[PDB]
RNA sequence: GGUGGUGCAUGGUUGUCGUCAGCUCGUGUCGUGAGAUGUUGGGUUAAGUCCCGCAACGAGCGCAACCCUUGAUCUUAGUUG
RNA sequence: GGGGAACUUGAGUGCAGAAGAGGAGAGUGGAAUUCCACGUGUAGCGGUGAAAUGCGUAGAGAUGUGGAGGAACACCAGUGGCGAAGGCGACUCUCUGGUCUGUAACUGACGCUGAGGAGCGAAAGCGUGGGGAGCGAACAGGAUUAGAUACCCUGGUAGUCCACGCCGUAAACGAUGAGUGCUAAGUGUUAGGGGGUUUCCGCCCCUUAGUGCUGCAGCUAACGCAUUAAGCACUCCGCCUGGGGAGUACGGUCGCAAGACUGAAACUCAAAGGAAUUGACGGGGGCCCGCACAAGCGGUGGAGCAUGUGGUUUAAUUCGAAG
């Protein structure tokens, strides 16, 4: 597919950008796959880099 | 075929259907117009060797100079004469195959 | 090139061999062959024999023979030179020597020197005491032979060059 | 002369796997060689039956068939029927 | 080989980047297991091939909130990352190792390998305390079975877990000792870099580095191996010389011990193993067949009697046939 982040040409996930988040996470909260999503392997693992420290701030949900 | 037509043609109405006729379909397709041979030949013309390594194997290993057509994945190791053009274009192998034919018509004189 | 037909073959046999196959009743037992074949003048081959009997399989050996034949340089029915072959783990060393040295080879060995004609070889069967194979060891090295005229028509040299 | 001995000296003779769908050869190649291909793959059949594909093309012993019986009818022949 | 002097590609340094589950440290959460407090609520749940032991009217199991506590860190997850190997996957911070690119600024061969020596090295085990929710050798119980000191079954001690000290072995595996060059391709994939139209996205091409697969020459005994070699060459270190006896005994070091490392011999067989092929078998799979089985009918094994071999019995019970 596309990258969504080559789309942009973007850098820095920017933690807050929840929204920006919420399209790499599933129905229940788990997150999406690579080959589903078609990133990046640097934006992949920046990913898992974000999406767990939202976890830690009650911004993105573990399983809703 | 000298029994179909001159020989006895008459011993059922089915004989023939079930075996010598059925018979006769099968080598006229798959033995064709090479059945007045008659020979060990010196040459071979083939489209794709890539495709058809089978049938070159035997006409190298007597140490027979063959001509083709070849595609460029092919084995120059393998043939002696090298002809790199459109192995699929319809045109071209009737234009190669005209030049080739019309070379041994003159060569008849 | 191939070698032609249109020689004198001797054709003396080495060894044969009883190979058995194991079907449902029990064994089956066929013979093998293979016979070193050519003349005493430099062509040399051998083909396979397989049959269900002694004497066809002696018939066989020879149509393999006449498919494949190879020929050795005889300068002064030596071999020219020194090669050492090494097809497939029986490795077989040639030597050359004087004209009085006979031919000291192996046991099939001995059954191919005579039938190229050369009576000067020294030689050791270091590899393995197999007889298809050490004829294999003897064949693949005489291929690798050169002739005195040709490496020098190789280098665009003298013959005599190559000797002063 | 032995119906004396050994069917692990034998001919011959039959059972048996089972009337099961199999066993090989010739040529060609394949693999240093043993062997492999043909016989495997696809579709069927009671079946190596048969077609298609197929580095194999073929042939041989098998299967079936031609042999009998019973099942219909005609010709010829009708007694002891 | 030695000495004297230069060059910069080998290797190293600077500088500019980029990748990272690399290590060590203190702290942080989120589901889930159990435990316990209690509401609500009734006869069972629990478990298997089948079933029992265990748990339960004292209120289990299920279910709702709350509480303690440990250890494991889904999803991302990928012949994906990195380390020399063993190994490391929640998160963040502090501290720290190497890696790769970009050149050129620098050094002027400063390099490679390396016996002994040194340090690291999963799991088990050891010594001292900490902590012990799951899990779990030993053992116990219930089955299973001719036997069950086993697989199954409910529990269950050490352990695993932490700090610190030691053992220093494994299929510690790519069954491939480390480095340097060279030798068709095609192909993904991780990190870059250069360009070609383009801010792009992108496509295409060139190019370093690991990372996988199919492949030529050649190597190979065959399977296979093939720019990440088992190709062709070279420098260095270890190891093998038939199998068992045996990694045993003895002798010595080391350790808290368990045992590790160095390491035999008398004896004894003519062979033990390597890949490969045809077979036969499989409480291995796939197709498929016969009264084979299922769906039925009628008998045999009980009863007398005929008959046939057994054995036994006799003067001999003629000999042969034995799933």
């Amino acid at each position: 597919k596309v990258c969504y982040f080559t789309s942009n040409g973007i850098t820095h996930i920017d933690y807050k950008d929840v929204d920006l988040l919420k399209k790499f996470v599933s129905e229940r909260g788990k997150i999406l796959p690579r080959r589903v999503t078609g990133t990046n392997a640097k934006y992949q693992r920046k990913l898992t880099a974000a999406i767990k420290r939202a976890r830690q701030m009650a911004l993105l949900p573990y399983v809703s | 075929e000298k029994m179909q037509e001159n020989g006895t043609f008459d011993v059922l109405p089915k004989k023939e259907v079930v075996q010598l006729k059925k018979e006769l379909e099968r080598l006229e397709k798959f033995l064709g117009g090479i059945k007045d041979m008659k020979d060990l030949p010196d040459a071979l013309f083939i489209i794709d060797p890539r495709k058809e390594r089978i049938a070159v194997a035997e006409a190298r290993k007597l140490n027979i100079p063959i001509i083709g057509i070849v595609d460029t994945n092919c084995d120059p190791d393998e043939i002696d004469v090298v002809i790199p053009a459109n192995d699929d274009a319809i045109r071209a192998v009737k234009l190669l195959t005209s030049k080739m034919a019309d070379a041994i018509l003159e060569a008849k004189q | 090139r191939i070698d032609p037909s249109k020689l004198e073959l001797e054709e003396r046999l080495v060894t044969v061999n009883r190979v058995a196959k194991v079907v449902k009743g029990g064994r089956r037992f066929r013979f093998a062959a293979l016979v070193v074949v050519g003349d005493k003048n430099g062509h040399v081959g051998f083909g396979t024999g397989k049959a269900q009997e002694v004497p066809e399989a002696i018939r066989k050996a020879v149509e393999d023979a006449k498919k494949n034949l190879i020929e050795v340089p005889m300068v002064g029915t030596t071999i020219p030179h020194e090669i050492i072959g090494r097809f497939g783990a029986g490795n077989i060393l040639l030597k050359p020597a004087s004209e009085g040295t006979g031919v000291i080879a192996g046991g099939p060995v001995r059954a191919v020197l005579e039938l190229a004609g050369v009576a000067d070889i020294l030689s050791k069967s270091l590899g393995s005491n197999t007889p298809i194979n050490m004829i294999r060891a003897t064949l693949q090295g005489l291929s690798e032979l050169k002739r005195a005229e040709d490496v020098a028509k190789l280098r665009g040299k003298s013959v005599e060059e190559l000797l002063g």
